[PDB]
């Protein structure tokens, strides 16, 4: 849907989550580490948060987790089913409001 | 900035 940029760096995800975005905004970029990837970059708790998504060409999922076909679906399925996400003995990630 | 990597 219109939560995914082609166009943008980290740097305007960042932008871009800190000047029009409220907590639980989210996107999804291209990678500028792997290139063909992309990253989600969700506004949570004051800060900017990447997590890589791991595509196999088999499947999307964002490096364990559960697979998905299309990137698509995957936000869809984590935007639908709260509290998979949880940070490294860190708080949970909530993929909440899409941006723009 | 952070690059997360969630625990499943």
């Amino acid at each position: 849907r219109r939560w995914f940029h082609p166009n943008i760096t980290g740097v305007e995800a960042e932008n871009l989550l800190l000047t029009r975005g409220v907590d639980g905004s989210f996107l999804a970029r291209p990678s500028k580490s792997n290139p063909g990837d992309f990253t989600l970059s969700v506004r949570r708790n004051g800060a900017v948060t990447h997590i890589k998504i791991q595509n196999t060409g088999d499947y999307y999922d964002l490096y364990g987790g559960e697979k998905f076909a299309t990137l698509a679906e995957l936000v869809q399925y984590y935007m639908e089913h709260h509290g998979q996400l949880k940070e490294k003995n860190g708080d949970v990630i909530e993929l909440k409001y899409p941006l723009n | 900035g952070e690059y997360v990597n969630i625990e499943f």
